[PDB]
C-alpha cells in the first residue's frame, strides 16, 4: 500500500476543489494586474 | 532474389499441380504390391 | 431411452470379448477380391494368438493412390496422396 | 534452380510407420478432445492430419484434451490426430546465437533453417539444492541504478517490475546490449550469452527489438524467441520453457547466459485460457491453481552451478506489468516470492525526469553487497547510504529554506546524486566508468555545482578520462578496486577537472 | 451440404448434420428468411452437431429449418468499387443504391503477416493538432489508439483525424465503424458527401465505409471488424496503396465476444470477458500492421468502461499500439479540449533519433513541468498559492500556460465553441512551447492561450484581451 | 397428439415452463396456455421449449396443453391507444373498456438504418429552465436521465409531458408532440398517482401509459419497454413527432436477469446475463429522426436510471451512459444545498445540444454557459473579494437562483428567454440573492399579463429581434425600478 503525487486534486474531495479556488483566486487576480499593466504598455506606446 | 523466389515458388506449384494429374494413370498394381511388402515389413518389426 | 446405446457397447464389450479387433482398409479406388484375400492373409500377421480380422473395406477415390488401413487404433497410412502433400512440406 | 529442388526432394523422409492413432470427436475455442490414444503419455506432442500439433494436456477417462498449437480452423470433428511419443522438445546449441525462433524453435527469420544437432526437453527439473554455489559473480547490466543499488549477481531471479510504458524492456535491451564488450573481448569467465523471450508483443515491437540489437551489433550471441501476440495461447505458454532450455544448455555446459521472459503476466494470461477451456477449476482472479507452480517451476531453474558441474549459470529478469502499482494483484505477488529481488519502476518519476524510472525505495536485491566488485562496493555502500538519508527527508525539499545547514545539506548531496543516476537510453557504461562518476559524486566533489549542470558535467567527465586516462581505468577493472595510488589518483583527476570547468 | 437447425438459444443457434460437417468459420445460410440470415460455426459439439454465432437476429427460426452449408467463410466484396459504399458485416450494401459490383471477394478470417514480412521504418505524421504532434507524435503506417471513457472526445478527434488525413492523404481510406451509434454513422456520411471524399455521380470517392452499429446483435459486432479490416488489407496488399484504417470503437468487439462467450459454454475470466480475450484481440490486432507489401495508418477508438485503464480490454489493448493518445475526463471538464493527457500519452517514435533534441527537449521540458505542478498541487491546498515560494509560482503559472496552450479549436468542434478550425504546424508547437517554457511570454495572463492555434494568436489574444480590460 | 402445433407442459415452476412438443415453434414466439395466459417461447432446446409465462403461474401445471399462435410477439398501435392505461401486452387496465386498435405491430424489430434518418434540427421543448438552456434536447435524440433514488427524475419526465399541452393544443402538426411513459417496476399506487396528476393538467388525451408495475411477472417488466417504443414507432413511421420516457431502465435489467437466470442461462457480472448492453442498444436504437422521404417523425427517448448511492461507474450505469446522446445528471446534494431541479451542469452534456435549440434562447444561452462555468470555477469560496470576481460571484448566484423552479409548472420558452434575459443582462445584479424568486415570479405574472405582444413577437419570430430586444430591456428596467 502507497500513495501517488497529485493526488489531493484526484480525490475531488473538499481539498481538491478548495485547491482550485487558491489557484483562481492567485491567477484571477495576477491576470488583472496583467491586463492591466499590459493596457498602460500599449497606451504609452501611443506616444 | 526477387527472380528467384518468385521462380521457384513458381516452379513448385506449377510440378506439383501437374502431379496431381499424373497419379490418375494406372499404375496401381506396383502401388498395391509395394504397400503389400510394406506390410509385411511393418509387421515383422512390429512385433 | 439410450437403450440402443447400451446393447451396441455391449456388443462391442462383446466382440473384443472374443477377440475380433475391428480392422480397416481404405482403397485408392476400387479394389479386386484376390487382392483382398492377401490384403487379410497379410493383417492377420498382425494380430495375437488367438485373435480374429473383422475387415470392413472402403473405396475412396478422394486419396490418390495406396491405401490407409486401420487395425485397432494402429494406423499406417501408405496413401499417394500424404506423401504429396508430405513431400512438398519437407522440400518447401 | 530445378537442379536444386531435386536435392530438396531427396533430402526427405518418405518412410512410414505403425502409429497409434484417436479421432477428434470434438473441437471448438483452440481444443481438440481427441477419443482414443490409449497409450499417450501426459504432456505429449500429437500431430493432426491437416498438418498442425498439439500437446495432449488433459487425460481424462475416456477422452484426451488436446490444445492446438495454431488454428482449428484446419480440424474437424472426424479427423486423425497420431502420436509421436515424445515430451515437448526443442533445439538448443550455439547455432541459435544470432536467430529468432519461434515458441518450437522453428526459424522464423527466414535466413535459413536452424543447424542445431542437439535437441532438449522442455520439462527438466532446475538442479538440486547441492549442485547450486551461492551466489558470487555480478551481471554488470551497465545502467548506473541497477549496477550500483540494487546489484544483479549470476545465477540470480530479479524480477523487473512496474507500470507500462515505464521502460522495463529499456532495462533489459540496455542490459543484453552491454554484454558486448564483454562478449568481444577474452576471457570466457565473463562472455554472457543473452537470450530474449518476447511473449504476447506484437510482431512490430519485436521485428523493431531486432533492429536495435542488430545496429547495436549485439545479435552474434542473443537469440530472440518470440511467442507473438497473434500466435495460439500454446505457443505463448510454451515460449518461456524454450528459452529457459536454450539457456540451460549454456548453464550446464560451463557457459554463462541470461534470459529475459517479457512479460510473465501474458504467459499467465495464456495459460489462464488454456485452463479455462479445457475446463479445469478456477481460482483466485480466475486463474487456475498451478499458475504459481507454473512460474516457480520455470523461475528455479535459473541457477549458478558449482564448479564440479561445470561453473555455468543463468540469470533471469522477468519483466512484470502492474495494474498501477497494484503490486498486490495474484501474478505480482506469485512472482514476487519467486525471486531474489525486484526493480521497481514507477511513473511518477519518470516524468520527473528520473530516467531509467527506477524507485530505489522499492527495489531491493537479496544478494546485496556480494554480486558487486569490491571497487562498485565501496563506491556504492556510500551512495546508497546517502540516497537512504535523502529519501527520508525529501519532504522538506519544496521548503529547503527555512531549515537546519545538515538537512540542506542532505538534500543538496541527494538531489547531485538523484542527477547522477540518471541514464540515457542504450548507453551502458563499464563497470570502471560507473565507479568514476560515482566517486566523483559522493566524495563531495559536486555540491558546490548547481544541480542542473550535473548531466553535462557526468558525460564531460567520462569523454575526459576515456580519451585521456585509460590506464587508471585499467588499473580499476582489472583488479576490481580502489587501491590507495588509484584512489588519490582518481581524487587528482576529479579535483583538477572540475576545477577547469 | 445441408444441416438441420437443432436448437437456438439466444443468439447462439446449434445446427445438426448429416453429411460432412463444415469446418470452423465457413458461412451458413439459412433457408427461408426473408433477409439473409448467415450463421458462422465456431464449435464442433460432437454427435455430428455444430454451433453457430448468427450475423442476424434470430426472430421466426424453427428447429428442423434446413441450413446450406457456403463453403468458404463470409466472403465479402472488396476493390475500388467498395469506395463510398456503406457495408454490413457480410458485404452487402446498406446504402439503397444497388449491389456491390466487384471482380474480387475476399474471406474476412485471414492470417497475420509474418514476421519476415515486417516492415521496420517509421516517421513522424504530422496531424496538425498541438499535443498530439508534440508529446505523442505519430508514426506514419503505425497503429494508433485513443483510448478514454465515455464523453471525453474520442469521436471528435476521429473526426479531426479524418477531416485533415483523409483529404490531404493520398491513398484510399476505411472506415469501419464496430458497435457505436447509428447516428454519427449517418453524421459521418454525410461530412463525408459534403466534403467530397464521397461523390454519388462519379467513381472518385477515397474513403469505403463498414457499419455494425450498436443495434446489431452481438454475433455481427465482432465482426464488423474483420470486414472492414479485410477490405483495408486488400487495398494494402493488392492495390499497392498507402490506406487509412479508422475503427471506432474497437471495444465494443470485445465486449461483442463477452456478450456471446458465455452461450458457448465457456468459463467467464477476470471481469466476466471471455477466457480468450487476449487471442481473440491479438488474431485480430496483428491483421492490421504494416508490411513490406503496403502501409496500413490504423487510428482506433477505444472506450474504456468507467475511465478505468486497469480494465481487461484496454489493459490489454495497449500491447497492440505504437501511439496511445489517452484522453482524460479530468482535464476535459477543464475546458481543455482534446482532453489529451499529456502524462498518460506516449509514443514509440519519441526518441530523439527519430524527432531531433530540440522537439525532443520541448517535449521533456512540457512533460517535467506538469508533473512538477502536479506535485505542487498537493502543497497549494494546504499553504493557499500566497504561501508558496516565489521561485514556484513562476513554474506554477507557466505550467497553467502550458496546460490552457495544449488546448486548441477543432474544424469540426465549430458548432460545440463557435470557434474557427485551426491548424499549426509541427515546427510552430514547438515554437511555442520553447517560448513559453523559457518565460518569453511569462507576463502575459493565462487565459491568452486558451483555445488559440500557433502562438502569435496567443500575443493577439492577450491583446484584444487587455483593450477591453 | 398433435407435437408439431401444440406442446405440454412439462415442469412450471417460478415462472418458466418447459413444453414438450411445439415442433413447429418460432424462436420468441407467443404460445397461449389453455388457462387464458400467454407466453413467449424465448429457449428452443432440443427436446422441450423454454417458455416465460406473461403473469402468475398458479394456473399452469404439468400436463396443460400449450399451444402455439403463429405470430412473433406484438401488441396493438394507433391513435386510439392515446389517453389510456395499457398493460405490458397492450391491454386496457384503466377500466375504460376494449382497447379498440386497427393494427398490431412486433416488438423485436429493427431500428431504421443509416439512410432513413436526418440530423437532429428540432426542439423538444422541455419547459424546465435547467435543460432548454443549458442541455438542451432535440427530437430525435436520446437523453439519459441518471440520479440516485428521490431526486427528482420522474419530475423532469412529467414536467416534459405536462409542457407539451402547449403545442398539442395548437393548430399546427409539427409541433405537436406526443408522449408514451412507460412504467417499469414502480408501484400500482405511483402510476395510478402519476396518472392522476396528468389528468389534473388535461395531459392524458395525448398521452399513452405502458404499465408494467412491481408484481407483474418478471417477463412483462421485460417487456414493457419494447411494447411502449413499437406504439411510439407506430407515430415516429407515419410522420407524427412522439416521445418515450421509460422510468427506469434499471429495473427492466434486474427483470431480464432474473428471466435469463430462470431458464438456467449463465450468468455474467453482477449475475447480469451476458446481453444487458445488446438489450438497451436494440432499444435505444430505435429512437431516430426519419428525413423528409420517410415522412419526418421522430421518437425522442429519455431512460431513467437510478446510481446506488451515486455510482456512475456501476455497470448498467455505463451501459447505458454510452448507448445515448448525453446525460442530466441529478445530483442528490445539488437537490439538499437547494438547487431544484437538481440537474447538474458541467457534468450534464448534450451531444447534440446547441443544434437543438431555438436561435431566441440560444441567443442568451450561449452567454450563461460562460458565465456559469466561470462562477462554478471560483464558487468554492465560501471559505473566505475583488471587484470582478465579487461581480462574478455575485451574477453566478443570481442565475443559479433563476434556475430553480417550481413543480409540474413548465414554463413557455418565450418566457424562459424573458427571465434568462433578464438575468444575464445585469438587470438582476443589485437584488438580494433570496428575492430572486419573488421576484421572478412576480416577473412572469406581469409580462404574461400586460406583454403578450412582445412574448407571442419572439415566439413567432424565435429570435429576439433587435426591436425585440429593446423592448424587452424597456419592460425589464421599468419593472425592477417598478419592484
Ligand atoms: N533511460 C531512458 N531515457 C529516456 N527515455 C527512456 C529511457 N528508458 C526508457 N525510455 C522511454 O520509455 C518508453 C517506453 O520504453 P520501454 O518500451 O522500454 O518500456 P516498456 O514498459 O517495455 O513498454 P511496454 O510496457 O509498453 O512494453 C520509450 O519510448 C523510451 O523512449
Ligand atoms: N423542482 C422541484 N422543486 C421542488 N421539489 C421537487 C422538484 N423536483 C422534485 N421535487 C420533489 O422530489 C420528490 C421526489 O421526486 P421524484 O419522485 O420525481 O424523483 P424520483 O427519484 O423519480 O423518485 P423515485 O426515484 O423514488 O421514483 C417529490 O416529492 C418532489 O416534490
Ligand atoms: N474540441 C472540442 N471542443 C469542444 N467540445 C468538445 C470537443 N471535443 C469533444 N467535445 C465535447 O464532447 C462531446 C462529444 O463527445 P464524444 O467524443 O462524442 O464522446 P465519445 O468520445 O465517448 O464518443 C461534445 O458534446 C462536446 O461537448
Ligand atoms: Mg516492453
Ligand atoms: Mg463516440
Ligand atoms: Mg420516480
Amino acid at each position: 500500500v502507497r500513495s501517488s503525487a497529485g493526488a489531493v486534486r484526484d480525490a475531488g474531495g473538499a481539498f481538491g476543489k478548495r485547491e482550485q479556488a487558491e489557484e483562481e483566486r492567485y491567477f484571477r487576480a495576477r491576470a488583472k494586474e496583467q491586463l492591466a499593466a499590459l493596457k498602460k504598455h500599449h497606451e504609452n506606446e501611443i506616444s | 532474389n526477387m527472380m528467384r523466389q518468385k521462380e521457384q515458388e513458381h516452379m513448385i506449384n506449377w510440378v506439383e499441380k501437374r502431379v496431381v494429374q499424373s497419379i490418375s494413370a494406372q499404375q496401381e498394381k506396383e502401388t498395391i504390391a509395394k504397400c503389400i511388402a510394406d506390410l509385411k515389413l511393418l509387421s515383422k518389426k512390429a512385433q | 431411452t439410450n437403450t440402443p446405446a447400451v446393447i451396441s457397447a455391449f456388443s462391442t464389450m462383446m466382440s473384443v470379448h472374443r477377440g475380433e479387433v475391428p480392422c480397416t482398409v481404405t482403397t485408392a479406388s476400387a479394389l479386386d477380391e484376390a487382392t483382398l484375400t492377401e490384403l487379410k492373409t497379410v493383417l492377420k500377421s498382425f494380430l495375437s494368438k488367438g485373435q480374429v480380422l473383422k475387415l470392413e473395406v472402403k473405396i475412396d477415390p478422394s486419396i490418390m493412390g495406396g491405401m490407409i488401413v486401420r487395425i485397432g487404433e494402429k494406423y499406417v497410412d501408405m496413401s499417394a496422396k500424404t506423401k504429396i502433400q508430405k513431400l512438398s512440406r519437407a522440400m518447401r | 534452380v530445378s537442379s536444386i529442388l531435386e536435392e530438396r526432394i531427396l533430402g526427405a523422409d518418405t518412410s512410414v510407420d505403425l502409429e497409434e492413432t484417436g479421432r477428434v470427436l470434438s473441437i471448438g475455442d483452440g481444443i481438440a478432445r481427441v477419443h482414443g490414444l490409449r497409450n499417450v503419455q501426459a504432456e505429449e506432442m500429437v500431430e493432426f492430419s491437416s498438418g498442425l500439433k498439439g500437446m495432449s494436456l488433459n487425460l481424462e477417462p475416456d477422452n484426451v484434451g488436446v490444445v492446438v498449437f495454431g488454428n482449428d480452423k484446419l480440424i474437424k470433428e472426424g479427423d486423425i490426430v497420431k502420436r509421436t511419443g515424445a515430451i515437448v522438445d526443442v533445439p538448443v546449441g550455439e547455432e541459435l546465437l544470432g536467430r529468432v525462433v519461434d515458441a518450437l524453435g522453428n526459424a522464423i527469420d527466414g535466413k535459413g533453417p536452424i543447424g542445431s544437432k542437439a535437441r532438449r526437453r522442455v520439462g527438466l527439473k532446475a538442479p538440486g539444492i547441492i549442485p547450486r554455489i551461492s551466489v558470487r559473480e555480478p551481471m554488470q547490466t551497465g545502467i548506473k541504478a541497477v549496477d550500483s543499488l540494487v546489484p544483479i549477481g549470476r545465477g540470480q531471479r530479479e524480477l523487473i517490475i512496474g507500470d507500462r510504458q515505464t521502460g522495463k524492456t529499456s532495462i533489459a535491451i540496455d542490459t543484453i546490449i552491454n554484454q558486448k564488450r564483454f562478449n568481444d573481448g577474452t576471457d570466457e569467465k565473463k562472455k554472457l550469452y543473452c537470450i530474449y523471450v518476447a511473449i504476447g508483443q506484437k510482431r512490430s515491437t519485436v521485428a523493431q527489438l531486432v533492429k536495435r540489437l542488430t545496429d547495436a551489433d549485439a545479435m552474434k550471441y542473443t537469440i530472440v524467441v518470440s511467442a507473438t501476440a497473434s500466435d495460439a495461447a500454446p505457443l505463448q505458454y510454451l515460449a518461456p520453457y524454450s528459452g529457459c532450455s536454450m539457456g540451460e544448455y549454456f548453464r550446464d555446459n560451463g557457459k554463462h547466459a541470461l534470459i529475459i521472459y517479457d512479460d510473465l503476466s501474458k504467459q499467465a494470461v495464456a495459460y489462464r485460457q488454456m485452463s479455462l477451456l479445457l475446463r479445469r477449476p478456477p481460482g483466485r482472479e480466475a486463474y487456475p491453481g498451478d499458475v504459481f507452480y507454473l512460474h516457480s517451476r520455470l523461475l528455479e531453474r535459473a541457477a549458478k552451478m558449482n564448479d564440479a558441474f561445470g561453473g555455468g549459470s543463468l540469470t533471469a529478469l522477468p519483466v512484470i506489468e502492474t495494474q498501477a502499482g497494484d503490486v498486490s494483484a495474484y501474478i505480482p505477488t506469485n512472482v514476487i516470492s519467486i525471486t531474489d529481488g525486484q526493480i521497481f519502476l514507477e511513473t511518477e518519476l519518470f516524468y520527473k525526469g528520473i530516467r531509467p524510472a527506477i524507485n530505489v525505495g522499492l527495489s531491493v536485491s537479496r544478494v546485496g553487497s556480494a554480486a558487486q566488485t569490491r571497487a562498485m562496493k565501496q563506491v556504492a555502500g556510500t551512495m546508497k547510504l546517502e540516497l537512504a538519508q535523502y529519501r527520508e527527508v525529501a519532504a522538506f525539499a519544496q521548503f529547503g529554506s527555512d531549515l537546519d545547514a545538515a538537512t540542506q545539506q542532505l538534500l543538496s548531496r541527494g538531489v547531485r546524486l538523484t542527477e547522477l543516476l540518471k541514464q540515457g537510453q542504450y548507453s551502458p557504461m563499464a563497470i570502471e566508468e560507473q565507479v568514476a562518476v560515482i566517486y566523483a559524486g559522493v566524495r563531495g566533489y559536486l555540491d558546490k555545482l548547481e544541480p542542473s549542470k550535473i548531466t553535462k558535467f557526468e558525460n564531460a567527465f567520462l569523454s575526459h578520462v576515456i580519451s585521456q586516462h585509460q590506464a587508471l581505468l585499467g588499473k580499476i577493472r582489472t583488479d576490481g578496486k580502489i587501491s590507495e595510488e588509484s584512489d588519490a589518483k582518481l581524487k587528482e583527476i576529479v579535483t583538477n577537472f572540475l576545477a577547469g570547468f | 451440404t445441408t444441416g438441420r437447425i437443432v436448437a437456438v438459444i439466444g443468439a447462439v443457434v446449434d445446427v445438426q448434420f448429416d453429411e460432412g460437417l463444415p469446418p470452423i468459420l465457413n458461412a451458413l445460410e439459412v433457408q427461408g428468411r426473408e433477409t439473409r440470415l448467415v450463421l458462422e460455426v465456431a464449435q464442433h459439439l460432437g454427435e455430428s452437431t455444430v454451433r453457430t454465432i448468427a450475423m442476424d437476429g434470430t426472430e421466426g427460426l424453427v428447429r428442423g429449418q434446413k441450413v446450406l452449408d457456403s463453403g468458404a467463410p463470409i466472403r465479402i466484396p472488396v476493390g475500388p468499387e467498395t469506395l463510398g459504399r456503406i457495408m454490413n458485416v457480410i458485404g452487402e450494401p446498406i446504402d439503397e443504391r444497388g449491389p456491390i459490383k466487384t471482380k474480387q471477394f475476399a474471406a474476412i478470417h485471414a492470417e497475420a503477416p509474418e514476421f519476415v514480412e515486417m516492415s521496420v521504418e517509421q516517421e513522424i505524421l504530422v496531424t496538425g493538432i498541438k499535443v498530439v504532434d508534440l508529446l505523442a507524435p505519430y508514426a506514419k503506417g503505425g497503429k494508433i489508439g485513443l483510448f478514454g471513457g465515455a464523453g471525453v472526445g474520442k469521436t471528435v478527434l476521429i473526426m479531426e483525424l479524418i477531416n485533415n488525413v483523409a483529404k490531404a492523404h493520398g491513398g484510399y481510406s476505411v472506415f469501419a465503424g464496430v458497435g457505436e451509434r447509428t447516428r454519427e454513422g449517418n453524421d459521418l456520411y454525410h461530412e463525408m458527401i459534403e466534403s467530397g471524399v464521397i461523390n454519388l455521380k462519379d467513381a472518385t470517392s477515397k474513403v469505403a465505409l463498414v457499419y455494425g452499429q450498436m443495434n446489431e446483435p452481438p454475433g455481427a459486432r465482432a465482426r464488423v471488424a474483420l470486414t472492414g479490416l479485410t477490405v483495408a488489407e486488400y487495398f494494402r496488399d493488392q492495390e499497392g496503396q498507402d490506406v487509412l484504417l479508422f475503427i471506432d470503437n474497437i471495444f465494443r468487439f470485445t465486449q461483442a465476444g463477452s456478450e456471446v462467450s458465455a452461450l458457448l459454454g465457456r468459463i467467464p475470466s477476470a471481469v466476466g470477458y471471455q477466457p480468450t480475450l487476449a487471442t481473440d484481440m491479438g488474431t485480430m490486432q496483428e491483421r492490421i500492421t504494416t508490411t513490406k507489401k503496403g502501409s496500413i495508418t490504423s487510428v482506433q477508438a477505444i472506450y474504456v468502461p468507467a475511465d478505468d485503464l486497469t480494465d481487461p480490454a484496454p489493459a490489454t489493448t495497449f500491447a497492440h499500439l505504437d501511439a496511445t493518445t489517452v484522453l482524460s475526463r479530468a482535464i476535459a471538464e477543464l475546458g481543455i479540449y482534446p482532453a489529451v493527457d499529456p502524462l498518460d500519452s506516449t509514443s514509440r517514435i519519441m526518441d530523439p533519433n527519430i524527432v531531433g533534441s530540440e522537439h525532443y527537449d520541448v517535449a521533456r521540458g512540457v512533460q517535467k513541468i506538469l508533473q512538477d505542478y502536479k506535485s505542487l498541487q498537493d502543497i497549494i491546498a494546504i499553504l493557499g498559492m500566497d504561501e508558496l515560494s516565489e521561485e514556484d509560482k513562476l513554474t506554477v503559472s507557466r505550467a497553467r500556460k502550458i496546460q490552457r496552450f495544449l488546448s486548441q479549436p477543432f474544424q469540426v468542434a465549430e458548432v460545440f465553441t463557435g470557434h474557427l478550425g485551426k491548424l499549426v504546424p509541427l515546427k510552430e508547437t514547438i515554437k511555442g512551447f520553447q517560448q513559453i517554457l523559457a518565460g518569453e511570454y511569462d507576463h502575459l495572463p493565462e487565459q491568452a492561450f486558451y483555445m488559440v492555434g500557433p502562438i502569435e494568436e496567443a500575443v493577439a489574444k492577450a491583446d484584444k484581451l487587455a483593450e477591453e480590460h
